[PDB]
């Protein structure tokens, strides 16, 4: 029963600070050191720095100092991590961890590998406000088309913050259906693609409805993607 | 500071065979790295530490040798779980710590060219201000891929955004999106809109277009 | 218990490389970081570098990085400094510190520093000094002393009977002559009533010539 | 990329006096910061570490302070054996050592005791002959040599110098050396080294007679 509990997930805009807690139970807190490890979204993890947790010293990573500060409660096993003057590269999962051995490392103490760790806790740093997604189809074709199989979709735009639950046709549809990961773009909104392949030939039978839920703005849309229509015919 | 070089990006490993995962530092590091097993959307797991010592409770399938700059993983007999992203860590210098960027051990399967598709923006993004042109591979294998977006025979320089899936669970594909995103009248300006895709599944680059009309 | 012992005076040409050991004792060398400081007269001490001697990791400054590498002999219990390509500029005392870790606090510091050793950067040929009594013509108190004179480079220690005579005594800074040779003086006051039921000796120690003399003032 | 500025770069005070030393770095080196006292002739010695943990062996009059940028260095009640030049150092981007603090001792106005020696005979058998003048535990330490051979004032034949300040009593000392070749110091029988010091009423001469 050793476990590191950390707090909920935080959005933040730029220039802000964050508090990410971290408790500790199963061992004794004041016999270990806690260090701080980020991992910005498709990134390598990167070392912050460490709170010696029986005398309150600390030591960061030059990247961050003068934006970083680690304080512990001895008198509630916690131990915390502040982020100061927020930017848009601070977006990442924060971790806590703690090392398999008591003390501080140094000559002939090796000891900055961790075998304990926290679920990790989410900031993600946006000047964006909430706001519902806009759902545009991307309708189906001969041009989408490959062997007896058509492409069709539901582009999920502009939207804030994450997650949009999305489905298709209530949940009657799950079997060939790719949903890709979220986007965060230039404008700090975040865009998205659910793509789904079915039989070409029953295009214009078939209804396909792609049902796009956003929790934070209490918005659900639910768009119709039909087949490729045409304004006008042409020859030469 | 110490640079952890992860070698290669990706691996693609079959079920029951000997995983070999490398690892190089810019300068010694003696015998201070520590190995990490990480599933996606969850903590680090601790595997080796001491290049070679294995962490308490570690099934005996995991081992680690190596010292100085050149360092390995072995996973003898690759399980089901055993799929992750995999990371080394140097404790021998500090300040700063530092970690490989990583290496994905994919399942293994056959060479699958991308199924390539382009969609046009619909008029209700376009009675709006922006424009979205879609760019879809599905089901294709190995993971990397060029997609190069075309305007007019013009090439396209950071205009444009894209996705992979998780390595699909019954049929081990992937799926990639990518969105070039415009406005009115960027869109309006040019006629022919296209995508060329590279990938080793096919021959020649795989070019799939539209014209505005 | 705990000391750190540092090689002897050094005098190498200017364009000529110096190596300085630095001998840990009473502790070990592989549970402390070492540094190596540099100082030149009437001026500041300048960290120039450090070493993990337990992994051999070594962490320079900048405006000393190519030109020092720090090392370490773990059998040995020492640790060396090498500096190239010497310049008349670095001349300077060069000491060796231990950083060792506090318990009470959960910190290093460096607590402890050797003797220093001082890398004098000349082509001038070392010359060994020659002792001279200083002793009144022919008062409760009397002064006694030696004049220690014509050597190079620097320095000389002067000490007064083996040690035990240390109260009163003074000695002196040197003076560099026209000759471009050094001398001084050291000195100590006594009781005019000793001068007979006491003896006097001062006790030179010129190292980089090989020299120790032992001279009684009368 | 850290500077740092130590404040003064030389202090006089009388003993018993409060001693204050400061230190500001460019950055917040998260109370990394150690300080050092050198007296002269022997190498550093170690105070206080991590801003106020002061060393055992050391004097509870020694005490360090700050956080941040800003940190002080204070001695309670400046003592005899407290004269050294101070350093500062922080610790926690890389390692840089303070400019250094001169501490230097104000006392009361004490005389020189005056002494002379004349060329040894091991010396003169060489052909140089070296006359020497010691001023012994004098306070401030400006004092002036004349050289007197039979009553003829001497310039350009000698060399002085001066101890650092005593640890004990707080005084300097001066030697100085009067130099002739043997046939000069064969041609004169009077040599005087004449003393005058601020707590002299009048200045002090003393002499010897060659043979």
């Amino acid at each position: 029963q050793v476990h590191l509990v950390q707090s909920g997930a935080e959005v933040k805009k730029p220039g802000a600070s964050v508090k990410v807690s971290c408790k500790a139970s199963g061992y004794t807190f004041t016999s270990y050191t806690m260090h701080w490890v980020r991992q910005a979204p498709g990134q390598r993890l990167e070392w912050m720095g460490w709170i010696n947790a029986g005398h309150g010293t600390t030591k960061y990573s030059q990247k961050f100092q003068g934006r970083v500060t680690i304080t512990r409660d001895t008198s509630a096993s916690t131990a915390y991590m502040e982020l100061s003057s927020l930017r848009s590269e601070d977006t990442a999962v924060y971790y806590c961890a703690r090392p398999t051995s008591e003390g501080v490392a140094g000559p002939s103490r090796y000891y900055w590998y961790f075998d304990l760790w926290g679920r990790g806790t989410l900031v993600t740093v946006s000047s964006a406000s909430t706001k519902g997604p806009s759902v545009f189809p991307l309708a189906p074709s001969s041009k989408s088309t490959s062997g007896g199989t058509a492409a069709l979709g539901c582009l999920v735009k502009d939207y804030f913050p994450e997650p949009v639950t999305v489905s298709w046709n209530s949940g009657a549809l799950t079997s060939g259906v790719h949903t890709f990961p979220a986007v965060l773009q230039s404008s700090g909104l975040y865009s998205l693609s659910s793509v789904v392949t079915v039989p070409s030939s029953s295009l214009g039978t078939q209804t396909y409805i792609c049902n796009v839920n956003h929790k934070p703005s209490n918005t659900k849309v639910d768009k119709k993607v039909e087949p490729k229509s045409c304004d006008k015919t042409h020859t030469e | 500071e110490i640079v952890m070089t992860q070698s290669p990006a990706t691996l693609s490993v079959s079920p029951g065979e000997r995983a070999t995962l490398s690892c190089r530092a810019s300068q010694s590091v003696s015998s201070n790295l520590a190995w990490y097993q990480q599933k996606p959307g969850q903590a680090p797991r601790l595997l080796i530490y001491g290049a070679s010592t294995r962490a308490t409770g570690i099934p005996a399938r995991f081992s680690g040798s190596g010292s100085g700059t050149e360092f390995t993983l072995t996973i003898s007999s690759l399980q089901s779980e055993d799929f992750a992203v995999y990371y080394c860590q140097q404790y021998n210098n500090w300040p700063p710590l530092t970690f490989g960027g990583g290496t994905k051990v994919e399942i293994k399967r056959t060479v699958a060219a991308p199924s390539v598709f382009i969609f046009p923006p619909s008029d209700e993004q376009l009675k709006s201000g922006t424009a979205s042109v879609v760019c879809l591979l599905n089901n294709f294998y190995p993971r990397e891929a060029k997609v190069q977006w075309k305007v007019d025979n013009a090439l396209q320089s950071g205009n444009s955004q894209e996705s992979v899936t998780e390595q699909d669970s019954k049929d081990s594909t992937y799926s990639l999106s990518s969105t070039l995103t415009l406005s009115k009248a960027d869109y309006e300006k040019h006629k022919v809109y296209a995508c060329e895709v590279t990938h080793e599944g096919l021959s020649s680059p795989v070019t799939k277009s539209f014209n505005r009309g």
